[PDB]
This record gives structure tokens, sequence and C-alpha cells, in this order.
RNA sequence: AUGCCCUGACGAGUAGGCAGGCGUGGAGGUCAGUGACGAAGCCUAGACCGUAAGGUCGGGUCGAACGGCCUCUAGUGCAGAUCUUGGUGGUAGUAGCAAAUAUUCAAAUGAGAACUUUGAAGACUGAAGUGGGGAAAGGUUCCACGUCAACAGCAGUUGGA
RNA sequence: UAAUGGUUAUAUGCCGCCCGUCUUGAAACACGGACCAAGGAGUCUAACGUCUAUGCGAGUGUUUGGGUGUAAAACCCAUACGCGUAAUGAAAGUGAACGUAGGUUGGGGCCUCGCAAGAGGUGCACAAUCGACCGAUCCUGAUGUCUUCGGAUGGAUUUG
RNA sequence: UUGACCUCAAAUCAGGUAGGAGUACCCGCUGAACUUAAGCAUAUCAAUAAGCGGAGGAAAAGAAACCAACCGGGAUUGCCUUAGUAACGGCGAGUGAAGCGGCAAAAGCUCAAAUUUGAAAUCUGGUACCUUCGGUGCCCGAGUUGUAAUUUGGAGAGGGCAACUUUGGGGCCGUUCCUUGUCUAUGUUCCUUGGAACAGGACGUCAUAGAGGGUGAGAAUCCCGUGUGGCGAGGAGUGCGGUUCUUUGUAAAGUGCCUUCGAAGAGUCGAGUUGUUUGGGAAUGCAGCUCUAAGUGGGUGGUAAAUUCCAUCUAAAGCUAAAUAUUGGCGAGAGACCGAUAGCGAACAAGUACAGUGAUGGAAAGAUGAAAAGAACUUUGAAAAGAGAGUGAAAAAGUACGU
């Protein structure tokens, strides 16, 4: 239950705040949990998702597939992961949009800001 | 309680209980107290006799606290003594120790003689009393004290 | 129209009264905000007790002159009889009313006693010093209450001299009614010879 | 400027509250109202005052399951339904049943510890909301009392020897001395005074 | 036990009154109710119950919610208002598309030519013109290339489209 | 089991004028209505009468405010104030028990005697009537008066 | 000649200020009619709508020329009540306050005013240096037709004397507060259905977190959040733990007697008349015209006037927070509200398209699917398109798309 008179339980307001979120807010909204191995290694549970992250799909119809995130398509709230495609009938190959909450990060793209982000969230960085 | 109204029962019936002949209109006899002397004269005299005309003398700037004089009757008058003291004051009635009742402190302005205080002497402090209130209070063995 | 045996009503709604309908939906909200203002003001005026000391006065208008109540301020004479000055009393929590006067010794003594009780029960903090805090009590009215003065005992001897005391009201009414016409009768008796 | 709130007489509010408290006694009303209390030994369910100092939700639900509110606590969270109608998108999205009312005399953590548990509502004996005691105007809420709460109830509502601690208040009188008339009717003083009875379905002559 | 049973009489109805019920949106409570193994809606000279308002079921279609009971509440029930908004008929392939004299033959283009282009013939405006320019107004309609779903009340390959 | 029954379509016999509306009178040569869907009309408020229900009851009304709170809820609360407990008169004013709070005539219920029928007693509510009391109106006008004030007592086809 | 003074001007002189917008609420002016009276003219609507002028976050009002008649209260405002009452009114319809009492909030004051007269002790500007919302120096100016100090009726001033009590400011970190960043729990375990699990069943975990929202169907436990706390950052005339200017200084302010005084607002009060307004009645207020005061006297004391008192304030000058209002603006939070013919006119490129010369008027229009996976390719046809094929859980979802 809500205890503060600053946040809203209004469903209409929550949906406007989701669907009209700018990209810097959608980055936090498009978070993805880590794997068992990375959660043991880094001490933290979920991070905002990145391009060069390696992921495993754990839901839907492409579950159990691997790849690198080809694109974080924040305008569609989606991630496009290579090796996860739809073969069209003309021979074209279109990327299937995935949600990061149905993904599991199995290898992070680490740089200085990601390391500081892990340490900020309390992570082991090991 | 909208569902209990007869509007819910007049649904389907054409005139909503108002008639097909007389045929509910806006203001068929006038608005308000219209025509109390012309077409509503019988409803005035028969059920509001005295309505029209003037009665006696005007009072400019009447303050209804020049007229605050609430009336107490002797038939109550022992309610003003609290109940724990009432029993001991009416048992073994006594002059040289009689209850003092401030009537003003209970918020009345005049004592009136409705009837039959018991025969216990009482010291009654009043702004005003009537004659028979005086007679019955003194017949009980008490006294009225005039206060302001 | 006018119809069956009903009381004649006086509902005043022939103006555009719906432009001026105030519904107090904000009763609870304005109560929350008044309590918030009292808490904020208390924190701003730490340890001072959130209201001034008011005198006890007799209410006017013979319907109400049996009661005493809180007045506005103490009377320059009452402040001087309590032993301080008005301009200093206004700084230590006493309301001062320059425009009321004392003509009642009992009300005067009640307010001088009220002021001396207040001066015994306050701790005036030193003006520049350390001033150790003295635990804010939030109301002077609930710690110096207005008491109705006792006017009689519960029991006395019956003292009936037979004046009859309705005759007292009748005679005293008659002297007021005939004071002027018989004063004028007395002076026209004096204007003889 | 429609009338939104309704004034009730204070003594009639107290009447309804007292009758709601009296209905949180014997278990027929509590079973008829809902409230899986068939395996509860005795109603009123009074627990120890140590419940009021429990400040973990896990320990609080262990206490409620241990004193017997397990099946009611499972009736809530298995009755969660999406609300039928246009109310579901007016911030009224889910409906669920009412759990036990845990009534205390002093709060040392029990309110916050039972805050997150579905169905369960807490209450001070100083207040006792009628909306909590007879929800939907159905009498017989399942109520778990603490010992301090149960003791303080005698001071909040009075007795024949304690006044009420509400100004002027007395608990209401009875217009009939018993609520079951069958033993008055089959009492010897009425039965020896009444004429003999008939067939209870009349014979059809003619 | 506003239950059950016995006995008797009675039953027209506009305007109108009162009662007992049926139904709709939303609220509190309950059935730890129904549901993607199919909620709601909708269709059904298929069925069942109710004097009736209505209620229930079967089959089809459908795809995300919705019911019973106890209460609460109202922006709560339609055949009409020359009602409002939207949609659709019959009339009806009908009335009509007849002022301004008038067209015709070939070739080309094209899927397709009464109507486009070019040639040929025939005519008209007849210089107060159906000519050549401007003013107001319009505003790109001018011109070229591509092009015909709509528009040009027939057509169109043409066009101020 | 469609054999009886239900539903439906059809045939046959007899019956059956188009609804709504105003009107004494409508199938009308009176008016609205081609059709279908959706919308579409006694509401809310202030004050109030009757009745009913509930709480308390010579009282009652917590919610203007204050306290409190899990926070527009719920819970608690002082002083006032409104209405009621007194009327009457234009007003100044005055102000409700001769009595078992009266008599008579009815009067449910109850009590006594009665196997009943009844007879007596007590009779609330209520109805009729005659009185008593309070005020107003019209009279009468006692003891006192620092003599014009007071207004006792007794009345009235008057009046509330 | 020259030098002032007064008055009046000029300048693209030095510096500054006003306009217009918005306008829900606020202060004024101005001001109807429909309507009700069963007609209508006074009345009512209404001291309203429209019109015009001026403000602010509130405005206005405000520390009594008050209310009263009491044993007296005591600035203003607002609520409850007074009260649909006193009163007004073709005394018809209608209209209609105020004092008291209970609350919310509370806060008090400033000039004209006196001979500084042994200090024009005062102030704007320019210039120079600084501690730059300002200070200091110097110079010119304003100003005696009066700027400062003292005094405001509650008082107070002058003089005379027993007498004690109180000294003000400036920068730092946390802290009052505002804005804002960041961190902070627990399953995506098994089986069934399904295109998809977020469903159903089983086994768990967290819960000061089971508000809400996303994610391919009802998700506390997948994700964001939520709850509880912690760590910061940038700002606000400071309630306090330290800092320091330390001959800030016979300053300044209070308090006791005695004595002499005690200035207190003019074409204003008041009056008559006219008009308007009011509940205000032989005139409640306002305004025009005319008359025009006084100084133990002026106002008021709700029936006109003379006479005698009494009571109560002290106008004709001025400031001031709160409680109160707020269909506008900014920011939030909610709902027994409406759900695309509803709800704002407008859920959408809506004050848009479009109409009118113009003032103005003013719509219609939401929904494929979880993902475009939006139909490769073959064939018929000039093409549109059809038939197949194919995608999709579904094409009884094919952009002319939920049902
Ligand atoms: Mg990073
Ligand atoms: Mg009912
Ligand atoms: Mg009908
Ligand atoms: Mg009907
Ligand atoms: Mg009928
Ligand atoms: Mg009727
Ligand atoms: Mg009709
Ligand atoms: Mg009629
Ligand atoms: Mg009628
Ligand atoms: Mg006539
Ligand atoms: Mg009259
Ligand atoms: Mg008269
Ligand atoms: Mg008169
Ligand atoms: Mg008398
Ligand atoms: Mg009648
Ligand atoms: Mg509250
Ligand atoms: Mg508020
Ligand atoms: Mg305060
Ligand atoms: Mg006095
Ligand atoms: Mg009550
Ligand atoms: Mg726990
Ligand atoms: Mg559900
Ligand atoms: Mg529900
Ligand atoms: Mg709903
Ligand atoms: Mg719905
Ligand atoms: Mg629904
Ligand atoms: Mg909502
Ligand atoms: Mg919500
Ligand atoms: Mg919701
Ligand atoms: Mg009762
Ligand atoms: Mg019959
Ligand atoms: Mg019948
Ligand atoms: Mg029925
Ligand atoms: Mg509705
Ligand atoms: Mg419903
Ligand atoms: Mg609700
Ligand atoms: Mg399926
Ligand atoms: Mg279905
Ligand atoms: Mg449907
Ligand atoms: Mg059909
Ligand atoms: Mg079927
Ligand atoms: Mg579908
Ligand atoms: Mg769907
Ligand atoms: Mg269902
Ligand atoms: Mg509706
Ligand atoms: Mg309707
Ligand atoms: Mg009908
Ligand atoms: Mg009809
Ligand atoms: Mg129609
Ligand atoms: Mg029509
Ligand atoms: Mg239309
Ligand atoms: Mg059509
Ligand atoms: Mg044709
Ligand atoms: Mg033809
Ligand atoms: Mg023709
Ligand atoms: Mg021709
Ligand atoms: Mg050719
Ligand atoms: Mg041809
Ligand atoms: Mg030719
Ligand atoms: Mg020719
Ligand atoms: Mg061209
Ligand atoms: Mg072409
Ligand atoms: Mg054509
Ligand atoms: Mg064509
Ligand atoms: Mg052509
Ligand atoms: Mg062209
Ligand atoms: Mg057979
Ligand atoms: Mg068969
Ligand atoms: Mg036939
Ligand atoms: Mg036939
Ligand atoms: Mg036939
Ligand atoms: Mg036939
Ligand atoms: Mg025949
Ligand atoms: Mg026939
Ligand atoms: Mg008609
Ligand atoms: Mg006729
Ligand atoms: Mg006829
Ligand atoms: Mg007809
Ligand atoms: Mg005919
Ligand atoms: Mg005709
Ligand atoms: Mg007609
Ligand atoms: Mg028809
Ligand atoms: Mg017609
Ligand atoms: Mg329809
Ligand atoms: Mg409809
Ligand atoms: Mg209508
Ligand atoms: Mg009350
Ligand atoms: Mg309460
Ligand atoms: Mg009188
Ligand atoms: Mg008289
Ligand atoms: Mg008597
Ligand atoms: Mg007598
Ligand atoms: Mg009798
Ligand atoms: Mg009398
Ligand atoms: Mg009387
Ligand atoms: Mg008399
Ligand atoms: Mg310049
Ligand atoms: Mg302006
Ligand atoms: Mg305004
Ligand atoms: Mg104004
Ligand atoms: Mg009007
Ligand atoms: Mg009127
Ligand atoms: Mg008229
Ligand atoms: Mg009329
Ligand atoms: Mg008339
Ligand atoms: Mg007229
Ligand atoms: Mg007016
Ligand atoms: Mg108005
Ligand atoms: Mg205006
Ligand atoms: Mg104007
Ligand atoms: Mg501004
Ligand atoms: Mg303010
Ligand atoms: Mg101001
Ligand atoms: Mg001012
Ligand atoms: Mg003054
Ligand atoms: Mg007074
Ligand atoms: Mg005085
Ligand atoms: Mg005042
Ligand atoms: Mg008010
Ligand atoms: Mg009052
Ligand atoms: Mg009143
Ligand atoms: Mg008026
Ligand atoms: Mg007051
Ligand atoms: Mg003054
Ligand atoms: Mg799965
Ligand atoms: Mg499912
Ligand atoms: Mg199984
Ligand atoms: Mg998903
Ligand atoms: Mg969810
Ligand atoms: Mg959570
Ligand atoms: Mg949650
Ligand atoms: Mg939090
Ligand atoms: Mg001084
Ligand atoms: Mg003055
Ligand atoms: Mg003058
Ligand atoms: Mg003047
Ligand atoms: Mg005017
Ligand atoms: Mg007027
Ligand atoms: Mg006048
Ligand atoms: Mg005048
Ligand atoms: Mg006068
Ligand atoms: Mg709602
Ligand atoms: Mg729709
Ligand atoms: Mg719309
Ligand atoms: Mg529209
Ligand atoms: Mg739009
Ligand atoms: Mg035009
Ligand atoms: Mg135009
Ligand atoms: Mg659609
Ligand atoms: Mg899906
Ligand atoms: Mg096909
Ligand atoms: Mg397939
Ligand atoms: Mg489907
Ligand atoms: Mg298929
Ligand atoms: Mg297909
Ligand atoms: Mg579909």
């Amino acid at each position: 239950a809500k205890q503060s008179l600053d946040v809203s339980s209004d469903r209409r307001k929550a949906r406007k705040a989701y669907f009209t979120a700018p990209s810097s807010q959608r980055r936090v909204l498009l978070s993805a949990p880590l794997s068992k191995e990375l959660r043991a290694q880094y001490g933290i549970k979920a991070l905002p998702i990145r391009r060069d992250d390696e992921v495993l799909v754990v839901r839907g119809s492409k579950k159990g597939q691997e790849g690198k995130i080809s694109s974080v398509y924040r305008l569609k709230f989606a991630v496009q992961v290579d090796k996860v495609t739809k073969e069209k009938v003309n021979g074209a190959s279109v990327p299937i949009n995935l949600h990061p909450s149905k993904l599991v990060i199995t290898k992070l793209h680490l740089d200085k800001d990601r390391k500081a982000l892990i340490q900020r969230k309390g992570g082991k960085l090991e | 309680p909208s569902r209990f109204t007869k509007t819910r029962k007049h649904r389907g019936h054409v005139s909503a209980g108002k008639g097909r002949i007389g045929k509910h209109r806006k203001h068929p006899g006038g608005r308000g107290m219209a025509g109390g002397q012309h077409h509503h004269r019988i409803n005035m005299d028969k059920y509001h006799p005295g309505y029209f005309g003037k009665v006696g003398m005007r009072y400019f700037h009447k303050q209804q606290a020049h007229f605050w004089k609430p009336v107490l009757n002797l038939d109550k008058l022992w309610t003003l003594i609290p109940e724990d003291k009432r029993d001991q004051y009416l048992k073994s009635a006594s002059k040289e120790t009689a209850p003092v009742i401030d009537t003003l402190a209970a918020g009345y302005g005049k004592i009136l003689g409705k009837g039959r205080i018991p025969n216990v002497p009482v010291i009654v402090k009043a702004r005003f009393v009537s004659k028979l209130a005086e007679e019955k209070i003194r017949a009980a063995g008490g006294v009225v004290e005039l206060i302001a | 129209a006018i119809s069956k045996n009903l009381p004649i009503l006086k509902n005043h709604f022939r103006k555009h009264w719906q432009e001026r309908v105030k519904v107090h939906f904000d009763q609870a909200g304005k109560k929350v905000s008044r309590r918030n203002a009292r808490a904020t003001r208390a924190a701003k005026i730490a340890p001072r007790p959130l209201d001034l000391l008011r005198p006890v006065v007799r209410a006017p208008t013979v319907k109400y002159n049996r009661k005493v109540r809180a007045g506005r301020g103490f009377t320059l004479a009452e402040v001087k009889a309590a032993g301080l000055t008005a301009a200093y009393a206004r700084t230590i929590g006493i309301a001062v009313d320059h425009r009321r006067q004392n003509r009642n010794q009992e009300i005067f003594d009640a307010n001088v006693q009220r002021l001396k009780e207040y001066q015994s029960k306050i701790i005036v903090f030193p003006r520049n010093g350390k001033a150790p805090e003295a635990e804010q009590v939030l109301s002077a009215a609930a710690t110096f209450p207005i008491a109705q003065p006792a006017t009689d005992v519960e029991a006395r001897a019956v003292q009936d001299n037979g004046e009859s005391a309705f005759r007292t009201l009748r005679l005293a009414r008659s002297e007021k009614k005939f004071r002027g016409i018989r004063e004028k009768r007395a002076r026209e008796k004096a204007e003889a010879e | 400027w429609r009338k939104w709130n309704v004034k009730v007489n204070h003594n009639e509010k107290r009447y309804a509250t007292a009758s709601a408290i009296a209905a949180t006694a014997v278990a027929s009303l509590v079973l008829a109202r809902g409230h899986r209390v068939e395996k509860i030994p005795e109603i009123p369910l009074v627990v120890s005052t140590d419940l009021e100092s429990i400040q973990k939700t896990k320990e609080a639900v262990a206490a409620l399951k241990a004193v017997g509110a397990h099946s009611d606590l499972l009736k809530v969270l298995k009755s969660k339904k999406l609300r039928a109608g246009k109310g579901k998108y007016r911030n009224r999205r889910w409906t669920q049943r009412r759990g036990p009312l845990v009534v205390y005399a002093e709060d040392n953590g029990i309110v916050k510890a039972l805050r997150n548990v579905p169905g369960v509502e807490t209450a001070n004996v100083a207040s006792l909301n009628l909306l909590q005691l007879a929800p939907g105007a159905h009498l017989g809420r399942f109520v778990i009392w603490t010992e301090a709460a149960f003791t303080k109830l005698d001071q909040v509502w009075g007795s024949e020897t304690v006044a009420s601690s509400k100004v002027g208040y007395t608990l209401p009188s009875h217009i009939i001395s018993t609520s079951d008339v069958t033993r008055i009717i089959n009492s010897s003083e009425i039965q020896s005074a009444i004429r003999p009875a008939g067939q209870a379905t009349q014979k059809r002559t003619h």
C-alpha cells in the first residue's frame, strides 16, 4: 500500500507516464535481470540493458535462444537481439522485438560507467 | 432512494400520473403567493385567517435580549438542585439551612406558579417572580430573593 | 400557486443563487491545514505557548451578564497593578487592551490575580544567554482557565421579612413610570405664589 | 450541492456499533457472514497482548495461523477477482474478501506488521469502526481480540458497574428479556394457562 | 410460523392512487462463484420456467472479462415528441441528362476512341467577335513530363483533374 | 415412439378497421408516424405538511469548531446555539390546582361474586358536556397612600 | 552692464517610470431587460448581466467620531447562530439586516503636529575608492513657504528632584524549509493448457513492500516502482553549538513623585433640497447644488421638534500579517463521475477542416495483430483484381482491418 501523498495509484496517470516516457526514462524502464552466474558474480539482480550485452531469452516462443542485442529500440520499448529473427517469405530477415524483462543477461558490456553503476548498486565487481 | 419513487412506476403510462385532460403545465394559478386576494382568497380565509393587513405598532431596532426572560415554573424548580443533594434537602426539611437556588445561574428570568412544590423551605433567587409563585414559595416556608 | 393547508413559506431563491452556492467540501481539508498551521506556528514560536493570555471580563447585554468569558486584553491599569508595563507585557505573552476600563473591583482583582499567576508560572528566557529549553506547553487558555465566580453557598437561613418581593417589583416599576410626571407636579407646586 | 454525506444521531451510531460488537460474538452470525471459523474452538477469540508488539509480517501471520485464522487468511488471496464493470478502470481494479479484524488496545507494531496482509484489518478499541465491524451491513465480522483490548472494552462501553467513559452513555436496554421465545412459550406458567391445541392441519370436513 | 393448513365470498375499468415484482449502469458484502479447455456481445420459425415484466439452456460466431444472492445508489426501461444524430428503403434503373444551327470520313495512339491527336471535308462566331489585350477578383489555374482511383451529371487514352 | 403432445409453416371455418393523441364522440375525409439503430423527458436543492421507521426522551441535536486518526473515513469532545418544556396581549405587561388536577354520560382492560348470563367496583386513551385556572376585553374598586398611586376581592350572551 | 529670486519652457540632456496581456477570485464606477406580480406602471429580477477603470497572491477591511444600556464589551475579517427575524413593501408579490453569545485567527500602530535655534542636526544626484541589494569621502543640488530628532491622545511634552533595570550588529558548517539526484527484499522451480503463462495445479520466498503500471491472457515474488531507511547536490532576510568588530560606551529606552502645560485635520462636520440607494421607517449611505460651524465641543445613542441631563467614542490625515475568497495560471492527489451520439466544442495534425464581407459560427473523425509476420511465388487479366500459394492461433483479423 502507498504511504506517501506524492506518488499516484492512478492507472491513467501511470499509463501516460509509461507511454510518454522520454528515452532517458525508458532506459531505466527497459531493465533486464542478470543470470544466476552473473548475479552470483556481481552481487546485484538487474541492470539497464545495453547493446553489446549477451542475453538468453527465457520466455515466449524464442525461449532458450542466445545472442547479442543488436539494438535497444527505446521508441518501441523493445530489444532486437541477433540470431533471433523472423524469416519472411521474400527471403528478407526482420528482427523480432523482445522485451528485456523476458530476457536474462548472461554477459555484460562493461565500461567505466557500468562498473560505477554496479558499485553504486552495491555490487561486488568480481 | 431513486428506485422507490413513483416515477419508476409511471414508466410506460403516458401522463406520469398528471392526467390527459388537465395536462401538467408550467404555472396554472400563478407563481408563489399570487392572487391570494383574487383567485386564492378561499385558501387564504380558511387556513390563513389574518394574513392580509396590518396589526399594531412597529418597533424600530428590536434587540431580542431586552426580552430574554425565560420562565421557570414551581412544578419543576427542584430539578435545579442536583439529584444527589435533592434527596437530602427534601428529607428532614429545614429553615436555618434551606437550599439556595440561583435561577439566573440556570438561565431563567422569571418564576411562575404552575403548582405544588413540596413543603420544604427554599431560598429562590430570581430576577422576576409572579404573585402566586411568591405565595406558594412562602407557603412552603421559603423566601424569594430578588437579584439582578 | 396557493393550495392546501400548508405553512406559507419564505424561500428566497428568485435571484441567480446558483452562481453563489458554496459547499464546504473542504471542511476536513481546512481542518487538516489549520492543524498543520498550528503545528508549523508552534515550531516557529518554540517554546512560546501559541496564544496570548487573555483577561476575564463580564459579558454585556443582560441576557449574558451572568457569565464571564475571555476578553481581549488587560487594561493598562491592570498591567500596572500587576507590576509591569504594557510595552513589556506585550513581549512576554500578555494581551493588553488600551481601550477597556475598570469599573468593577472584582473583575479588576480577578485580572490582577490572573496576571500574577501568569508571571509566577512563566519562565522568561534571558535575552542573549544560553536559555535552557523549558518544554513548550501549547496553550495559555487551557492552563489559566476562565472560572465562573462563585456567587452563593448551597444553603443558608431563610430570612423572610415579609416585603413580599412581587410588590417590590410592582412598586419599583411604578416609581420609574411616574417619576417624571410627579417631579413636574412637585415643581409646579413649587411655582405657586 | 447534492447531499453527499448523511448525518446520523451519535447515540444511534453507538447503538449500531455496540450491536456489531455483540454480533462478533456467537459463531452462527460469523459463519453466515462468511468467515471460515468452523474449526475455531470459541468465539470471542482473545489472544495474548504480546501480539500488539509483533512488528514483522511473517511473525504476525504465524500468530494468526496459530490462533486459527489460517483458513480465513487463505479465503482472502484466493478470492481476488478482477472487478466486473467500468469500476475496474476507475482505480477499483481488484475485489477480494474481508479477513479478520485484529483489535488492540495499544499499538507497538501490530498495525504496520499486519498492514501488508490481504484482508486483515487492525483497529483500536477506542474507535471500532462500524464499517469494519459489519461490512456490507452484514453482522458478525471475525475479530481477534488482544487481552488488553478485551479488558479495555469494559471501560469503553461500560457495564452494570463501570459507567461508559463516553459522556452520558449507557449500553441500550432490552425490550424482551430473552431472544428465543420457544422456552417462554413452553414454560410451565404459560403452558398451564393455555388451552389445548388442535390438529395443526385441519381435517377437511365437507 | 410476513411459514404451513382450513373455510367462505369475490374478480369490468379511462383519469388516478396504492401494492407486489421484472430489468439496466455503478457501490459495500458474500458465493474461497464463471472464464482463453473460451468471459461479454451477437445470431438462432431449437428447448425449458414464469400470468407477465423476464429468466435459463442448446447450437453457431467470438476473443477478455463477467455473473447469482443480500443490501446501497441513480444520468435506470421508449414506438411515437413535423424528437436528435447516424444509416437505409420504396418511388426507381424512374423523372430526366432537349436553349446557344453540326457534324462526318480516314489514319495514329491505345486493352478499349461519338468524344484524344493529325489530315480531310462541312459549318459557325462575322471586327459592339465564340478574335487580340487588360481593370477587379482568383492564385499557379500558366508550361512541360508522367499519368486516369476519384472529379469533368455519357465516355475519356484527354483535361483548368 | 414423434404414436400422443410442444413449436412452427400452411390450408379451412368463424371472428379481427391503424396505432399513438386531444375529444361528448376516431377506422376516420382530425393531427404525428417510410424504415432501423443509438440517444431521448417529474430531476437535484432550500424550507416545509401529513404519515411511517429508528434513537433518546423533558429533553434533544457529536461533525461551526476542537481533539484524534491506519487520514475527506472512523472515533472522542467543551461552551454555546436551534427547537421543545407557557401562554396571552397592539403594547406596557401579566402569567396557568377550590377540589383526589373537578362533576356528569359513555368507555377497552382489570378486580370481586358468578357453572354461565350477568351484577357490582375501578375505569387509561378518546368523545360529548358543565365547571375551575392563565392572559386579553368590559366592569366592580378593599386595606394603604405623603391623595394619586396602588389594585385586593368579586363578576361577564366577550375573547385566545 | 552684472548678479540673483520666482514662474514658465526646451533638449535624441543624466537616470528612471506608465501603457498592453491575463482577469477564477478582488476594489470601484456604470448599468438593463427578459422574468415575478397569474394583466401592469411602483416594486421585483438587481444595487445582477453586459460596458468601463484599477490591483494582488490574496485583495479589501482594520486598531472605534464602534457596539451598547450591561455587573458592560472592545481593530478588522470569516464560520455557527442571530433570522427568514426587527424592518421595508401597489404592507401585494416579494425583500430583509444588526448588536449579543460560541468559534477560526489574532498585532499592533504612524503623521499633522511644538523654537535644533548654542549646529538643517535631514535627503536625491554626480564623482573617487571599497565590505556593491549597500558603505565612505568630496562637490553640486533639494530644503527654512521646514528636511531630521522628540510627541500621537492608550497619551505626551517642559522643568524640578530620592532612584535602579536593559547595551546593538556581521560571515562559516549542520539545522527550519524548497528543488533535486542516488542506493536500498523475495521464484521467472516443476507439470498441464495455450501462439504467447502473467492461467490452473504443486513446492517455496519476501512482506514497515499484496498501491499502481508494463511485459505475447488475472504477475507481491520478471521489470519499473511501492515500503522502510541511508548517502548526496544546489538554493531561502534564520530558532542554536562555536566565531569575531571589543573605551561598539557618562549612547539609547524604560520606571517614582511634584509642578506648569497638554497644540489633536474646514467648504469639512452639520443643515436644507434633489436624485439614487438601503431592512433603515418625518431621509441607511452616497453624490450634485445652496448655506456653512464650534472649541467641558463635535459625532453617535434606529419617530420629527424645543428644553434638561446622562452614556459613549474623538471624524474631516495614514500604515499593517493571519483566519476568508479563487470555473484563470503552475504543481500534485483523488472519485459510488462519463466512457467515443457520452464526457469539454475538441480522447485523433481541434478552436482544426469548413461557412460568412465581418462580428462570429464551427464539425466529423479512437480499436489489424503478441509481433507487419502487411500476403514471396505461380496463373488469368490491359489493369483494378481474381484464383491459388503463403504468413498468422485466427484472414469468420487483409490497412474498405476487434466484435
Ligand atoms: Mg551504465
Ligand atoms: Mg425502501
Ligand atoms: Mg405508454
Ligand atoms: Mg410500467
Ligand atoms: Mg392507468
Ligand atoms: Mg398524481
Ligand atoms: Mg399529455
Ligand atoms: Mg391542472
Ligand atoms: Mg395539475
Ligand atoms: Mg378582481
Ligand atoms: Mg399583509
Ligand atoms: Mg397598524
Ligand atoms: Mg407602527
Ligand atoms: Mg401570579
Ligand atoms: Mg383545500
Ligand atoms: Mg477528523
Ligand atoms: Mg485547506
Ligand atoms: Mg494558531
Ligand atoms: Mg467593569
Ligand atoms: Mg446522539
Ligand atoms: Mg515479515
Ligand atoms: Mg478475475
Ligand atoms: Mg465488486
Ligand atoms: Mg464495475
Ligand atoms: Mg465493462
Ligand atoms: Mg460489464
Ligand atoms: Mg477515475
Ligand atoms: Mg488505481
Ligand atoms: Mg487500477
Ligand atoms: Mg431501543
Ligand atoms: Mg364474478
Ligand atoms: Mg380488475
Ligand atoms: Mg408479480
Ligand atoms: Mg451511471
Ligand atoms: Mg448492477
Ligand atoms: Mg464505494
Ligand atoms: Mg485455444
Ligand atoms: Mg461465449
Ligand atoms: Mg460484440
Ligand atoms: Mg428471427
Ligand atoms: Mg449454431
Ligand atoms: Mg482476434
Ligand atoms: Mg485481445
Ligand atoms: Mg462469467
Ligand atoms: Mg443516463
Ligand atoms: Mg434518462
Ligand atoms: Mg411505449
Ligand atoms: Mg408511448
Ligand atoms: Mg423515431
Ligand atoms: Mg420522425
Ligand atoms: Mg439528422
Ligand atoms: Mg437510403
Ligand atoms: Mg442504369
Ligand atoms: Mg428516361
Ligand atoms: Mg427538360
Ligand atoms: Mg443544341
Ligand atoms: Mg481510329
Ligand atoms: Mg454519336
Ligand atoms: Mg466531309
Ligand atoms: Mg454565317
Ligand atoms: Mg494547361
Ligand atoms: Mg495517360
Ligand atoms: Mg462522366
Ligand atoms: Mg469513367
Ligand atoms: Mg476525351
Ligand atoms: Mg491533363
Ligand atoms: Mg416412431
Ligand atoms: Mg420421438
Ligand atoms: Mg389461409
Ligand atoms: Mg380461414
Ligand atoms: Mg386464416
Ligand atoms: Mg374463412
Ligand atoms: Mg359458415
Ligand atoms: Mg368480420
Ligand atoms: Mg396529437
Ligand atoms: Mg368537437
Ligand atoms: Mg357523436
Ligand atoms: Mg385513435
Ligand atoms: Mg369521414
Ligand atoms: Mg387538417
Ligand atoms: Mg392539433
Ligand atoms: Mg408508423
Ligand atoms: Mg404525415
Ligand atoms: Mg432507437
Ligand atoms: Mg434506447
Ligand atoms: Mg425529451
Ligand atoms: Mg448540537
Ligand atoms: Mg464520532
Ligand atoms: Mg413583553
Ligand atoms: Mg393591558
Ligand atoms: Mg382545583
Ligand atoms: Mg377557584
Ligand atoms: Mg372519562
Ligand atoms: Mg384569568
Ligand atoms: Mg395565559
Ligand atoms: Mg381574564
Ligand atoms: Mg536621455
Ligand atoms: Mg491594464
Ligand atoms: Mg470577480
Ligand atoms: Mg468591488
Ligand atoms: Mg431569469
Ligand atoms: Mg418574485
Ligand atoms: Mg407579469
Ligand atoms: Mg404569466
Ligand atoms: Mg396581475
Ligand atoms: Mg406583459
Ligand atoms: Mg436593487
Ligand atoms: Mg447576483
Ligand atoms: Mg459585469
Ligand atoms: Mg457602461
Ligand atoms: Mg501577478
Ligand atoms: Mg492569505
Ligand atoms: Mg491590503
Ligand atoms: Mg488600508
Ligand atoms: Mg479614532
Ligand atoms: Mg452590548
Ligand atoms: Mg464603556
Ligand atoms: Mg469588534
Ligand atoms: Mg456566517
Ligand atoms: Mg447566537
Ligand atoms: Mg431562529
Ligand atoms: Mg433588494
Ligand atoms: Mg463572538
Ligand atoms: Mg486611537
Ligand atoms: Mg511455457
Ligand atoms: Mg487463460
Ligand atoms: Mg491430475
Ligand atoms: Mg510476456
Ligand atoms: Mg501485472
Ligand atoms: Mg511490491
Ligand atoms: Mg504491488
Ligand atoms: Mg517510500
Ligand atoms: Mg521615548
Ligand atoms: Mg483627528
Ligand atoms: Mg471651511
Ligand atoms: Mg462635503
Ligand atoms: Mg447607480
Ligand atoms: Mg431600491
Ligand atoms: Mg435619503
Ligand atoms: Mg436623501
Ligand atoms: Mg432617529
Ligand atoms: Mg468513480
Ligand atoms: Mg462504442
Ligand atoms: Mg464528442
Ligand atoms: Mg461534438
Ligand atoms: Mg482532434
Ligand atoms: Mg453573408
Ligand atoms: Mg469569408
Ligand atoms: Mg471498429
Ligand atoms: Mg496476445
Ligand atoms: Mg476464394
Ligand atoms: Mg498456419
Ligand atoms: Mg478469432
Ligand atoms: Mg488457418
Ligand atoms: Mg489470407
Ligand atoms: Mg477477428
